[PDB]
């Protein structure tokens, strides 16, 4: 889950 | 859903007509906003790796990767590839990983992971070198899947979330490929  | 469910899934590639599906999957999956020029990247960017799970045509899943040279692996896990001083190294970031709740513990996940390998494998098989991804430090049922399939935790990282407002930390993972 990337990060914004 | 019924314990006969994977045999009836099938594999594709995201495309632009998916922007809608994912982003409403992304919601239930990810307490994160992500912006609408996301989702046209990952839908349409060739770059990226956009693989979707489907079951009776719809979609229950999805893995979004890049494979990349090493030197655009971001400061925060810079260290993740130390021990290698090939120049042509490249890795796999993981961007997400999701799968419908009710169709969770079927192997739809362990497939999409696969697949990713099987397309490493296939597409960059001597130089990709490790795949990482980060996930919340909560997140529990995703990191006992990622530990029971090799990933190593690597990085803490606090505060690395915003999650509804709220800042939460994370952890990198990582597992190495093809030698390290
Ligand atoms: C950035 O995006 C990376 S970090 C974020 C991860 N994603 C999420 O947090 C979103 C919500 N969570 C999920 O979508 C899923 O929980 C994930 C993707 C984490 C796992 O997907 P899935 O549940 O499809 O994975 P799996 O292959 O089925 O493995 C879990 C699991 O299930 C069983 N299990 C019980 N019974 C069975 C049968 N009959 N067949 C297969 N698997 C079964 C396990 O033993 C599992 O693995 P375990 O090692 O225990 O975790």
């Amino acid at each position: 889950m990337k990060a914004v | 859903v019924p314990s006969s469910a994977l045999s009836e899934v099938s594999l594709r590639l995201l495309c632009h007509d998916d922007i809608d599906t994912v982003k409403h999957l992304c919601g239930d999956w990810f307490p994160i906003e992500y912006p609408d020029s996301w989702y046209r990247d990952i839908t349409s960017n060739k770059k990226f790796f956009s693989l979707a799970a489907t079951y009776r045509g719809a979609i229950v899943g999805m893995i979004v990767a890049e494979i990349k040279n090493r030197t655009k692996i971001h400061k925060e896990d810079g260290d993740i590839l130390a021990s290698n001083f090939s120049v042509d190294t490249q890795v796999a970031y993981i961007l997400s990983l999701g799968v419908v709740k009710e169709f969770r513990k079927h192997g739809i996940g362990s497939l999409l992971l696969e697949s990713l390998k099987d397309h490493i494998s296939t597409t960059a098989q001597d130089h990709c070198k490790a795949i990482y991804l980060h996930v919340l430090t909560t997140n529990n049922t995703a990191i006992n899947f990622y530990e029971n399939r090799d990933f190593k935790q690597h990085h803490y990282l606090p505060y690395y979330y915003s999650i509804r407002g709220v800042l939460k930390d994370g952890f990198t993972y990582v597992l190495y490929i093809n030698g390290g």
